[PDB]
C-alpha cells in the first residue's frame, strides 16, 4: 500500500487507511516540512504509531539530512514493547518491499 | 461440499434466572420455546434420518429433558410442558457438555454429533475447568455452535471456534428465527469429520391379509390399543406405530423411501438465480413462474432453462421447492 | 376460502391413442367434464376461486389465469376462455419422438408457487384453502422420481392437498405423492361416468372431507431397491453423502468416490 | 469516597444485587493487590462470569492499564474526576498559573478533570475496531463547558438527544446500541 | 463391596416395571441373575464452597453440646471501611477459584437420483398427434354429452358399500395388560441377545458371550409357549401369532448364521 501523500510517496503496511488516517499523515508532514515544534491529537490508541512511524520513515528517506533520527517515547515500556513490535512489522513489510536490507537501525532503551 | 445426512443433535436449554428478564417482547425463556418448537418441527421436516434431544440446565445441574428420539410430537410435548419450569438457578457448561458428551460418545462415527448451546446467562458456574473439555469434545469430533443471547461471552466464542462451530449473539427476535433456521440445515463435513456406510432397513406397511385372515394383531413398540395393521421390521417383526424409528431390538434404523429422499435436495442446491431490475427485452407481460403480471422491477433468470420468474416465484423456489419449475423441463 | 387447482395431463400421444382406437372416452369429454368440475367449485360460493393447468410433453399451460344463453357472466367467460386455450394448445405442437413421456412435475410445480402467490395477494383476513385435483391420463417417466417427490414434500409443508385422480393407469410415484399430503385417492374404472366421481369424491373441500364417507385409501407400497439392477429390497447401505439405497456392501459406492474406511 | 459509595451500597440491598447479576472487583493502594485483582478480572472477562472493576480515576491502574475488545466494554465514569480542593501543592501549582500564562483557577481545574477523564475513558477504543459505550453518570458533563473541552472524537459522536438520559433510558439506549454492534460489519 | 447388593435394594421398589421383568426371568426359574446386571440447603452448601474458612470452623465445631440456630447466628458476625473493600475483594476471588476448580464433493452419475428407487412404433405418435387434432374441432357438448342418467346410477351403486371402489374389536381388555407385559419381557432379552448379533465379532471372548445368548434364546423360549397355552386355552379367538414370529426368526437367524458359522469353517 504505497500511499501518494502531497508531500512525497509513503509506503504503509496495511491495506487501508481511514481519511482521519489521512488527515494526520498529511498534518504530520506540514508541521514537519515546516520544521517547528507542534501538537496533534489522534483518538486511536493504535494505528496512530504505524501511521507516524511510516511518514517519518517516508521523510527520512526523501530528506535524510533534514532529520538525524527520531526519538519516539512512551509512558510505560510494555506499551513502548508494542510500539517496537508495530516497528519491526512496518520494517520487515519495507524490507519485503525494497527487497533488500538497508541502513537503517531501531532500538528502544 | 460435502455434508453430513445423519446428524445427532442436542439444542442445550439453560434454565438459568437470567431468561427471567423480558428482553424480548414476551419472556425470554417462553419465546425460546415457542420459537424452539418451530426450530424442532422443521429440523425433523428437513432432516427426518436425524435425531435431536434436548437437556435443559438450571441450578447448577444439567437434566435431560428428552432423550434422542425421531418423534417431533414427543419433544414437542417436552417443550410445552418446560414452559411452566421455575426458570431459578445458575448454568453449568461442563455439566451440560458432559450430559451430551456422555450421550454422544456411544453414538456411530459415521454420524455428525452436533450441540447448539442457547446460552442466556453470561456465568459459567462449573465444578471443573471447562477448558479441559474443549480438548475432550475436539478428540470427540462433536461440533458445538454456541448461539449467546445478549453476550458475547469469550469462553463460548473460544469453544465454538476450536471445536468448529460457529458463534452468534442475537440482534432481535427476527435475527433469532433466522440464526435458528439456518442452523437447521446439515452443516459441510470438514476435514476431521469421516464418513462410512450405514445399515438401513425399509420397512412396508402392512395390513390384514385377507378378510383378517390370519392376521398380525399387536399393540404398539414404544396406552396404545390393538392395531389391525402397521409398520414392521425385517429384522425386529416387532410392529411399529409411525417411522422414521431407530430399532428398540437390531439397533437399526427404519425408514421409509421418501423420508430419504426429502434429504436430495441437500445435495442438490439451487443456484442462486441473478436479480435483473430492468425488463432486459423481457416482453413476457405475465411471469412465467405464476404467470402473473410483474408489478415490480425485478427479475430472475436460470443459466440453463433462462426462465422469467418474479420475486415471490424466485424466493418460494430458493426457500421451499428448492428446485425451479420450468428448468425441471 | 377454496382456490382449486385441476393439474390436467392431455398428453397427446395417449389421447390420440384413444382417438385413433375411436372408443368411447375422448380428450373433448375429459375437458368438458373438468370444466363441469370447476364451474360446480366456484358454484359453491362466491370466495371460491380455481385455476386450471394443462401437462404436455413440452410444456405446462394455465388453462385459466354476455348471457347468450342466459347464463352466469363468469363462468361463460371461463368456459370460453378454456376453450380457446385448450385448442389452441393441442392443434399447436411441435413433434419431438426423443421426449414423449406427459410431465407433471413441472405443472405441480408451477400449480404450487401459483397458489403461493394467491396466498400472498389474498386478504389474510380470510383464510384459504388450495387444493389441486391432478387428473393423470398416462404413465409416468422415471427420470421425474426425484423432482416430484421434491415437489410434493413442498406442498407437505405448504399445507396443500394432492388428490389424485389417476384412470387407464395406477401411477406408482403418483399414490405415494398423495398419500404423503394426506390427498384422496380415486382409481375411476369408468371414464364415461368420471364426472359423478368428481361431484362426490373430489368436490367437497377438506373442510367437509373428514365429515363424509369416501372411498378408503389404497394400500401404498414404499419398496426401496439399489441402484444396481431396480429390484424391491429390504435393507439398505447408504453412506453419509450420497444417501443411496445400494445392493450390498461395498469398498466405496460409485456415486460417492469417498475413501471408505474398513472396519 | 470509592470506599463510602461502596459501604453505603453494601449496607442496601443493591450491592448484593450487583454480586449476583456479576463477580465485583475493587482497586486498592497495593500494588499486588491491584495486580492480583486485575489478573483475576481479565479471567472473569474472559469466562461469562464478567466482571465489575472498581478503580480511582488518579490510580496507577487506570492509566497503566489498556482495554480492548471483550475488556471494559462499558466505561462508568462515577463523578467528574477532581482532585482534593486541600492538597496545597496544587495551591502553588495552580496559582502560579493564573499569575503567570494567565490561566483562570476554575479553567485549569475543569481542564485537570476533563484530561483525567478522556484518558481514563478512552481506553475502550484501543483499535481493531472493537465496540463500547462510554457512559458518564455526572450531570456535570452534560455542560457545554465539559463538552467543548472533551476530545472533539468523542464529543462529535456525543449528540444531545443522549446528552442528559435519564438512567432507564441510558440503559435501554445501551441495550440498543449493544445490540446493534453486536451484529457482524 | 456389596455395590450390586445396594443398586438392587435401590431399584426394588422405586421402578416396578424394570424389577418386574428381572424377577419374571427368575419367576420360572429360565436362568441365573448374575448375568441379567453382568450385561447391563442451597445457602449452606454455596457457604461450603465458597469460605475454606468456614469450612475448618465447621470440621472443628462439629455439632457437640450445641445447636444449629447456633451456628447459624454466628454466620453473620476506617479499619472496618477496608476490611469490606478487602473482604469483597477475597470473597469475589473464592467464588472465581470454587468456579475453576481443577471437502468438495464430486460425483460421477446423477441420473440415478433422477430415477431413484421407483421401479418401471414412430408412426403411431403421428397418428395420435393428428388424430388428436382433429379430434376437438368441436366443443361444448356438456348439454348432454358429458354424462347420462344410466352411467350416473351405476356410479352410485358402485360406490355404494357393496358396490366397486368402496370396500366399506375391543371386546378383549384385561388380556390387553398380559399381552404388554410378555412382549415388554421379549423385548427385554431380544434387547442383548440381538445386542452383537448383526456384527460378525470373530473372536473367541466376543463369541462366547453370542454362543451364551443363544442358548439363553432356547432357554427362555421353553417358558414362553407355556404362558401362550395357559392364555390360549379360554376362547379359541383373537389369535395371539404376532409373538410366535418373533421367536421363530430369532431361531431362524440362530440356526442360519449357525450353519453359516460352519461353511465358514
Ligand atoms: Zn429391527
Ligand atoms: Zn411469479
Ligand atoms: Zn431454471
Ligand atoms: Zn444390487
Ligand atoms: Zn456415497
Amino acid at each position: 500500500m504505497k500511499l501518494n501523500v502531497d508531500g512525497l510517496l509513503v509506503y504503509f503496511p496495511y491495506d487501508y487507511i481511514y481519511p482521519e488516517q489521512f488527515s494526520y499523515m498529511r498534518e504530520l508532514k506540514r508541521t514537519l516540512d515546516a520544521k517547528g515544534h507542534g501538537v496533534l491529537e489522534m483518538p486511536s490508541g493504535t494505528g496512530k504509531t504505524v501511521s507516524l512511524l511510516a511518514l517519518i520513515m517516508a521523510y527520512q528517506r526523501a530528506y535524510p539530512l533534514e532529520v538525524t533520527k527520531l526519538i519516539y517515547c512512551s509512558r510505560t515500556v510494555p506499551e513502548i514493547e508494542k510500539v517496537i513490535e508495530e516497528l519491526r512489522k512496518l520494517l520487515n513489510f519495507y524490507e519485503k518491499q525494497e527487497g533488500e536490507k538497508l541502513p537503517f537501525l531501531g532500538l528502544a532503551l | 461440499v460435502r455434508l453430513g445426512m445423519m446428524r445427532h443433535l442436542y439444542v442445550v436449554v439453560d434454565g438459568s434466572r437470567t431468561m427471567e428478564d423480558q428482553d424480548l417482547k414476551p419472556n425470554r425463556l417462553t419465546c425460546t420455546l415457542k420459537l424452539l418448537e418451530y426450530f424442532v418441527e422443521e429440523y425433523f421436516d428437513q432432516n427426518p434420518i436425524s435425531q435431536i434431544g434436548i437437556i435443559v440446565t438450571k441450578s447448577k445441574r444439567a437434566e435431560k429433558l428428552t432423550e434422542l428420539s425421531g418423534n417431533p410430537r414427543k419433544h414437542i410435548t417436552s417443550l410445552k410442558k418446560a414452559v411452566d419450569m421455575t426458570c431459578h438457578g445458575e448454568p453449568s457448561l461442563y455439566n451440560s457438555l458432559s450430559i451430551a458428551m456422555q450421550t454422544l460418545k456411544h453414538m456411530p462415527g459415521h454420524t455428525s454429533r452436533e450441540v447448539l448451546i442457547i446460552f442466556s446467562s453470561l456465568t459459567t458456574c462449573d465444578p471443573s475447568n471447562i477448558y479441559d473439555l474443549i480438548k475432550t469434545l475436539k478428540a470427540a469430533k462433536i461440533r458445538v455452535s454456541v448461539i449467546g443471547l445478549s453476550a458475547e461471552v469469550r469462553v463460548c466464542t473460544v469453544l465454538a471456534r476450536e471445536t468448529g462451530g460457529t458463534y452468534h449473539v442475537i440482534l432481535d427476535e427476527s435475527h433469532y428465527k433466522e440464526l435458528l433456521t439456518h442452523h437447521v440445515s446439515p452443516p459441510p463435513a470438514s476435514s476431521s469429520s469421516e464418513c462410512s456406510l450405514i445399515r438401513m432397513g425399509f420397512p412396508q406397511h402392512t395390513i390384514a391379509s385377507l378378510s383378517d385372515q390370519d392376521a398380525k394383531p399387536s399393540f404398539s413398540m414404544a396406552e396404545p390399543g390393538l392395531t389391525l395393521g402397521g409398520y414392521f421390521c425385517p429384522q425386529c417383526r416387532a410392529k411399529y406405530c409411525e417411522l422414521p424409528v431407530e430399532c428398540k431390538i437390531c439397533g437399526l434404523t427404519l425408514v421409509s423411501a421418501p423420508h430419504l429422499a426429502r434429504s436430495y435436495h441437500h445435495l442438490f442446491p439451487l443456484d442462486a438465480f441473478q436479480e435483473i431490475p430492468l425488463e432486459e427485452y423481457n416482453g413476457e407481460r405475465f411471469c412465467y413462474g405464476c404467470q402473473g403480471e410483474l408489478k415490480d422491477q425485478h427479475v430472475y433468470v436460470c443459466a440453463v432453462c433462462q426462465n422469467v420468474f418474479c420475486v415471490d416465484c424466485d424466493v418460494f423456489v430458493h426457500d421451499s421447492l428448492h428446485c425451479c419449475p420450468g428448468c425441471i423441463h | 376460502l377454496n382456490l382449486l387447482v385441476i393439474v390436467v395431463d392431455a398428453n397427446p400421444i395417449w389421447w390420440g391413442k384413444q382417438a385413433l382406437k375411436e372408443s368411447q372416452f375422448t380428450l373433448s369429454k375429459c375437458i368438458d367434464a373438468v370444466m363441469v368440475l370447476g364451474n360446480s367449485h366456484l358454484f359453491m360460493n362466491r370466495s371460491n376461486k380455481l385455476a386450471v393447468i394443462a401437462s404436455h410433453i413440452q410444456e405446462s399451460r394455465f388453462l385459466y389465469p354476455g348471457s347468450k344463453d342466459g347464463k352466469y357472466e363468469l363462468l361463460t367467460s371461463a368456459n370460453e376462455v378454456i376453450v380457446e386455450e385448450i385448442k389452441d394448445l393441442m392443434t399447436k405442437s411441435d413433434i419431438k419422438g426423443q421426449h414423449t413421456e406427459t410431465l407433471l412435475a413441472g405443472s405441480l410445480a408451477k400449480a404450487l408457487c401459483y397458489i403461493h402467490r394467491m396466498n400472498k395477494e389474498v386478504k389474510d383476513n380470510q383464510e384459504m384453502k388450495s387444493r389441486i385435483l391432478v387428473i393423470k391420463a398416462a404413465e409416468d417417466s422415471a427420470l421425474q422420481y426425484m423432482n416430484f417427490m421434491n415437489v410434493i414434500f413442498a406442498a407437505q409443508k405448504q399445507n396443500i392437498l394432492i388428490d389424485a385422480c389417476v384412470l387407464d393407469s395406477d401411477s406408482g410415484l403418483l399414490q405415494q405423492a398423495c398419500d404423503i399430503t394426506g390427498g384422496l385417492y380415486l382409481k375411476v374404472p369408468q371414464m364415461p361416468s368420471l364426472l359423478q366421481y368428481l361431484l362426490w369424491v373430489f368436490l367437497p373441500d377438506q373442510d367437509q372431507r373428514s365429515q363424509l364417507i369416501l372411498p378408503p385409501p389404497v394400500h401404498v407400497d414404499y419398496r426401496a431397491a439399489c441402484f444396481c439392477h431396480r429390484n424391491l429390497i429390504e435393507i439398505g447401505y447408504v453412506c453419509s453423502v450420497c444417501l443411496s439405497i445400494f445392493c450390498n456392501f461395498s469398498p466405496i459406492c460409485t456415486t460417492c468416490e469417498t475413501a471408505f474406511k474398513i472396519s | 469516597y470509592m470506599e463510602s459509595t461502596v459501604a453505603s451500597w453494601y449496607e442496601q440491598g443493591i450491592l448484593e444485587n450487583i454480586q449476583r447479576n456479576k463477580l465485583l472487583f475493587i482497586e486498592t493502594q497495593d500494588g499486588a493487590e491491584t495486580s492480583v485483582a486485575l489478573e483475576k478480572y481479565q479471567e472473569a472477562c474472559e469466562n461469562g462470569r464478567g466482571a465489575i472493576l472498581l478503580s480511582v480515576a488518579r490510580g496507577k491502574v487506570s492509566e497503566g492499564i489498556d482495554f480492548v475488545h471483550h475488556y471494559g466494554r462499558a466505561v462508568i465514569m462515577f463523578g467528574v474526576p477532581y482532585v482534593y480542593t486541600q492538597s496545597r501543592i496544587l495551591k502553588a501549582r495552580l496559582e502560579y498559573l493564573r499569575d503567570q500564562f494567565q490561566i483562570r483557577e476554575n479553567d485549569f481545574l475543569t481542564f485537570d478533570a476533563m484530561r483525567h477523564a478522556a484518558q481514563c475513558v478512552g481506553r475502550a477504543i484501543r483499535g481493531k475496531t472493537d465496540y463500547g459505550l462510554m457512559v458518564f453518570a455526572d450531570k456535570r458533563f452534560a455542560r457545554g463547558d465539559k463538552r467543548g473541552k472533551l476530545p472533539r472524537w468523542i464529543q462529535e459522536h456525543l449528540t444531545d438527544a443522549n446528552l442528559n438520559l435519564t438512567v432507564d433510558e441510558g440503559v435501554q439506549v445501551a441495550k440498543y446500541f449493544l445490540r446493534q454492534m453486536a451484529q457482524p460489519f | 463391596a456389596n455395590k450390586e447388593l445396594e443398586e438392587k435394594n435401590r431399584m426394588l421398589q422405586e421402578d416396578p416395571v424394570l424389577f418386574q421383568l428381572y424377577k419374571d426371568l427368575v419367576v420360572s426359574q429360565v436362568i441365573s441373575a448374575e448375568e441379567f446386571w453382568a450385561n447391563r440447603s442451597d445457602i449452606i452448601e454455596s457457604i461450603f464452597r465458597t469460605y475454606p474458612a468456614v469450612k475448618m470452623k465447621y470440621a472443628e465445631n462439629v455439632p457437640h453440646n450445641m445447636t444449629e440456630k447456633e451456628f447459624w447466628t454466628r454466620f453473620f458476625q476506617e479499619n472496618s471501611n477496608a476490611a469490606i473493600i478487602k473482604r469483597f475483594n477475597h470473597h469475589s476471588a473464592m467464588v472465581l477459584a470454587a468456579g475453576l476448580r481443577k471437502i468438495a464433493l464430486n460425483l460421477k452419475k446423477s441420473d440415478r437420483y433422477y430415477h431413484g428407487p421407483t421401479p418401471i412404433t414412430s408412426q403411431d405418435i403421428i397418428n395420435s398427434f393428428q388424430s388428436i387434432r382433429q379430434e376437438m374441432e368441436a366443443y361444448t357438448p356438456k348439454l348432454t354429452q358429458v354424462l347420462s342418467s344410466s352411467a350416473a346410477s351405476s356410479t352410485i351403486t358402485a360406490l355404494s358399500p357393496g358396490g366397486a371402489l368402496m370396500q366399506g374389536q375391543m371386546v378383549p381388555n384385561d388380556i390387553q395388560s398380559e399381552l404388554k407385559h410378555l412382549y415388554v419381557a421379549v423385548g427385554e432379552l431380544l434387547r442383548h441377545f440381538w445386542s452383537c448379533f448383526p456384527v460378525n465379532t470373530p473372536f473367541l471372548e466376543e463369541k462366547v458371550v453370542k454362543m451364551k445368548s443363544n442358548l439363553e434364546r432356547f432357554q427362555v423360549t421353553k417358558l414362553c409357549p407355556f404362558q401362550e397355552k395357559i392364555r390360549r386355552q379360554y376362547l379359541s379367538t383373537n389369535l395371539v401369532s404376532h409373538i410366535e414370529e418373533m421367536l421363530q426368526t430369532a431361531y431362524n437367524k440362530l440356526h442360519t448364521w449357525q450353519s453359516r458359522r460352519l461353511m465358514k469353517k
